[PDB]
RNA sequence: UAUCAACUUUCGAUGGUAGGUCCGUCGCCUACCAUGGUGACCACGGGUGACGGGGAAUCAGGGUUCGAUUCCGGAGAGGGAGCCUGAGAAACGGCUACCACAUCCAAGGAAGGCAGCAGGCGCGCAAAUUACCCAUUUCCGACACGGAGAGGUAGUGACGAAAAAUAACAAUGAAUUGGAAUGAGUGCAUCCCAAACCCAUGGGCGAGGACCCAUUGGAGGGCAAGUCUGGUGCCAGCAGCCGCGGUAAUUCCAGCUCCAAUAGCGUAUGCUAACGUUGCUGCAGUUAAAAAGCUCGUAGUUGGAUCUCUACUUUGAAAAAAUUAGAGUGUUCAAGGCAGGGCCCCCCAUUGAAUACCCCAGCUAGGAAUAAUGGAAUAGGACCCCGGGGCCAUGAUCGAGAGGGACGGCCGGGGGCAUUCGUAUUGCGCCGCUAGAGGUGAAAUUCUUGGACCGGCGCAAGACGGACCGGAGCGAAAGCGUUUGCCAAGAACGUUUUCAUUAAUCAAGAACGAAAGUCGGAGGUUCGAAGACGAUCAGAUACCGUCGUAGUUCCGACCGUAAACGAUGCCGACCCGCGAUCCGGCGGCGUUUGACCCGCCGGGCAGCGUUGCGGGAAACCACGAGUCUCUGGGCUCCGGGGGGAGUAUGGUUGCAAAGCUGAAACUUAAAGGAAUUGACGGAAGGGCACCACCAGGAGUG
RNA sequence: AAGACGAUCGAACUCGGUCGUUUAGAGGAAGUAAAAGUCGUAACAAGGUUUCCGUAGGUGAACCUGCGGAAGGAUCAUUA
């Protein structure tokens, strides 16, 4: 089920078992990179890249077309952000909530999901350290966390 | 030994529901346990209808009804007989008497 | 349940250790209580010097006189309450004597009807009690 | 979460024996699940079973043959010596006459009888009989 | 009734607390 | 052992440097600097009726317990300290001090160390001769010669272990008979042994109730064995437990008889197996003792699949014997011993005096499955060329019916804030009529001609959100129901999006947490602890009724408790069927302006049939309480007969109330779970008689 | 050879501190046993006010009452 909720829910992406392009999809390696390219640049997630590629463009795994991820693609060519997208999203929740938080001040199931997104942003953090993703003295303030969304 | 799967009452997912209070005792019992009664009377017995009948103004008109809902204790509904103990596999029966 | 796994051995051995307590059989044995309290002290038998005849009455649903003796030990000082077991060997026994005491059938339990007696008579004047009953050592 | 993957496969084995059925589906596939199925095979105690391999951990489909009591794992999965090994087969195994301990020697995966004649012990995964 | 033994314990020990606070 | 969580470091604690000192290394010490060293994998402190080990007892396998004790190592000679001699001592059967104890004395002084061998006292439930010899075993010395309470041999000895008498053999219907058979004992020789003693070998005495006498506990059950006889009469006594004895006792006191083991046997207290009642193998936690109220969270524990198809494992080396296992060998057998067998002054049996085991750690050599781990990604990475070039298939495993994140349209009494509305309830104003009204089983207190209750009009205040409302929804729980707006969050579903193991469960920690209660304000309609009063009753400080304080509502801050319950922890796998229900998605044929109808998929709250393929002591359980003797997916908390007791004390938290942690002495043979039958009920339904009643007749008192 | 300035090892004494273990105590307040005593009837049949739980107050005593919760209830059910 899910880490900090209960829920045995499955709805997930189901990934054919052919690894290969399909013949109507023209669009070659060099081409897909520079789509890419001029997404990541407009401030657009790996994630959001994917999405516009596999509903516009016939892309079904840029992973394919390509011989890497997209992720992979951009920290080649230096256009990955700071901080990964996973981690960037779960600070940007926690500093919603804290705002919401610090005006509102009774309301305890608001503080009760701060724990539970702080106790996921410390784990996730933990492992780009092991990874060395991160640097070894980064660390999450709550009051300088602001600064960096 | 647990006498009921239900444990005597209709709650399944939740923790706390709104206490009514009974009728004929006005004892605090839970909306879902309280036994209800749901009676639907005409406002003029069938002993004086006829007597209204002949008093009435007009042609043709029919007498209104009184609909009252009763909630009713474990302890008070057994006692005013609304309902009575059943059998170990006579319990399970949820259908209401014709 | 219980921990499985290759490297839990301290975990199990730290849980039995500590659990081994709330065992009402070992942890009686294994702390300074039950046996300070013990007026023999961890021993088999011991002397005394009779002080008392006092009888005590058997619990019901029986109904007699069990004739016990009010005993000071000799080890300690402490005061307990034998039992002389036989028939008329009460007789035999004379106040300030020295008679070697010793436990009741159960361990620090009192056995049968007798309310509070968990200690028993074996020898008096250092001659022995059942030979004084079989007409042996006349003393 | 989904740990030891050879008890989930001998759990699925052992339930669908004791209710008649004769195709068991095995969600994760691992070789040392195969390597498993194999020595159960070579002993008759289980048919043929197709790995079906999709681009994942894959599945397995085994015949059933109506000849197995349990097939069960030693979840620890101790170290056995070949003196030990003695020891183990008097817990685990119901008779002298049969069932099997299967170990994990530096040899391959294989039953306890073999073990003795390779002169070689290692750690235990499980048995059956 | 065990709640109201409780209640009584309740009230011993506190009353011991009385006697033992008076002490010192 | 946490009722010891931080300890060490002025005055050495960790380290550096120079030196001192020692046989030598070292904070071993000194001097100057550095600020370290240990700890949740349990430091530090405390406790030990703790010398460690080889071992011992009991064990199906695992284990539990013991080890003062003859072998090894250490430590100490009344308590500490200091030193002499010597190769070796901080020696005590050497010395010098103080302390305790104690001896002789002309009172000036002198001398002492049995935890050496005997022996004495004391202490205790508890432990032997003020014996003999250096002959064996070895040690010491100028030595073949001396010495040795080390040791050996006797004495005491039911700590224990082995062997083994208390009769055997024949006719007659038994302290009857009959002859045989060696011991116990007793002396005498020999043997033995430093002299003795014991055994052994002979011959002389030596058994008929073979008086040369077998005891110790039992005879209701457990548990083999008297409906025997006499005595006692809930007395005396028996009984581990259940019980027995209440004038006909199989259980007491005895006689007889019988049973069990036997030169033994009973009892008391430890200990082991019983005990799967400490459960690693191998227990339990719905209802019998039991899952924290709930969630988060580090140590700890445990972790998907995937590549030729230092842990583990095997070998070797090394190791005190004794002990254990075990080979050989007729001490008369055996416990044991390590000796001894065969042939006519030797020889043969290389006469023998094996072998196995000796955890773990360390060492060594193989195996490469399983489980961890490293290698090339901001490449100068590996090979060449010989700082520039060449070269490689040039280097990134799969994305999980694991998880996180994003996105999409939805869903929900989820939470906070603000706003709106709804009738009731109490109070107030005006008007109408009128004498009771309130309440109860019956009444009374109370409110009433200064106008109550009742009708109408509308004003204020604080609560609350009926009916709709469901075995329906949401939330981690507690909990959550008028309209509308705002803020943030969430499950499920959808995805051919993204990251690529980031996970599961989690000590000491942390958030939340009904009601009641506490503190400071605001408010205070109803209700109502306390209290007053009126009833009821033998009494009624209760139940009922009339008034009513704190509270009940809101704001801020505490308490962290409930039958906080599904009395059922969390994650994951397999495992029956059927019809509904809520949410998302997909498909299908019509009807109605999305609603409805028929299926499918995922998730969720549940139900019925299971007479459950199975489980359990039932009841009951498919939100498993199923897949546990065919016993092992991961992890946390937690139970050990009932009371004492959630008590005492200590720590800790709190304004307080109290929370968390939490015993022991002592007491007890049951407590308890589920179900069955019966009895009973001021429980329900259905029936029957004047030993009941209604209506009556005769009475009786 | 006695004897003596000094530094080191340092017994021992005295007075404090600390830790551990026995023991006396007026009076106070509990437990348990013997309970064959007195008063009432709280609980077990709707135990005659259904039982219970958390909290708080009161009362000769068991207990009573307010608030929320539980069925281990005396209802698995009450009809548009
Ligand atoms: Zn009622």
């Amino acid at each position: 089920g899910r880490m900090h909720a209960p829920g045995k829910g499955l709805s997930q992406s189901a990934l054919p078992y052919r690894r290969s392009v399909p013949t109507w999809l023209k669009l070659t390696s060099d081409d897909v990179k520079e789509q890419i390219f001029k997404l990541a640049k407009k401030g657009l997630t790996p994630s959001q890249i994917g999405v516009i590629l596999r509903d516009s463009h016939g892309v079904a795994q840029v992973r394919f077309v390509t011989g890497n991820k997209i992720l992979r693609i951009l920290k080649s060519k230096g256009l990955a952000p700071d901080l990964p997208e996973d981690l960037y999203h779960l600070i940007k929740k926690a500093v919603a909530v804290r705002k919401h938080l610090e005006r509102n001040r009774k309301d305890k199931d608001a503080k009760f999901r701060l724990i539970l997104v702080e106790s996921r942003i410390h784990r996730l953090a933990r492992y780009y350290k092991t990874r060395r993703v991160l640097a070894p003295n980064w660390k999450y303030e709550s009051s300088t966390a602001s600064a960096l969304v | 030994t647990k006498k009921r799967r239900n444990n005597g009452r209709a709650k399944k997912g939740r923790g706390h529901v709104q206490p009514i209070r009974c009728t004929n005792c006005a004892r605090c019992v839970p909306k879902d346990k309280a036994i209800k009664k749901f009676v639907i009377r005409n406002i003029v017995e069938a002993a004086a209808v006829r007597d209204i009948s002949e008093a009435s103004v007009f042609d043709s008109y029919v007498l209104p009804k009184l609909y009252v809902k009763l909630h009713y204790c474990v302890s008070c509904a057994i006692h005013s007989k609304v309902v009575r103990n059943r059998s170990r596999e006579a319990r399970k029966d949820r259908t209401p008497p014709p | 349940g219980k921990c499985r796994g290759l490297r839990t051995a301290r975990k199990l051995r730290n849980h039995r250790r500590e659990q081994k307590w709330h065992d009402k059989q070992y942890k009686k044995a294994h702390l300074g209580t039950a046996l300070k309290a013990n007026p023999f002290g961890g021993a088999s038998h011991a002397k005394g010097i009779v002080l008392e005849k006092v009888g005590v009455e058997a619990k019901q649903p029986n109904s007699a006189i069990r004739k016990c003796v009010r005993v000071q030990l000799i080890k300690n000082g402490k005061k307990i309450t034998a039992f002389v077991p036989n028939d008329g060997c009460l007789n035999f026994i004379e106040e300030n004597d020295e008679v070697l005491v010793a436990g009741f059938g159960r361990k620090g339990h009192a056995v049968g009807d007798i309310p509070g007696v968990r200690f028993k008579v074996v020898k008096v004047a250092n001659v022995s009690l059942l030979a004084l009953y079989k007409g042996k050592k006349e003393r | 979460v989904r740990m030891n993957v050879l008890a989930d496969a001998l759990k699925s084995i052992n339930n669908a024996e004791k209710r008649g059925k004769r195709q068991v589906l095995l969600r994760p596939c691992s070789k040392v699940i195969v390597r498993f199925l194999t020595v159960m095979m070579k002993h008759g105690y289980i048919g043929e079973f197709e790995i079906i391999d999709d681009h994942r951990a894959g599945k397995i489909v085994v015949n059933l043959t109506g000849r197995l009591n349990k097939c069960g794992v030693i979840s620890p999965r101790f170290d056995v010596q070949l003196k030990d090994l003695e020891k183990w087969q008097n817990n685990l195994l119901p008779s002298r006459q049969f069932g099997f301990i299967v170990l994990t020697t530096s040899a391959g995966i294989m039953d306890h009888e073999e073990a003795r004649r390779k002169h070689t012990g290692g750690k235990i995964l499980g048995f059956f009989f | 009734r065990a709640k109201w033994r409780k209640k009584r314990m309740r009230r011993l020990k506190r009353k011991r607390r009385k006697m033992r606070q008076r002490s010192k």
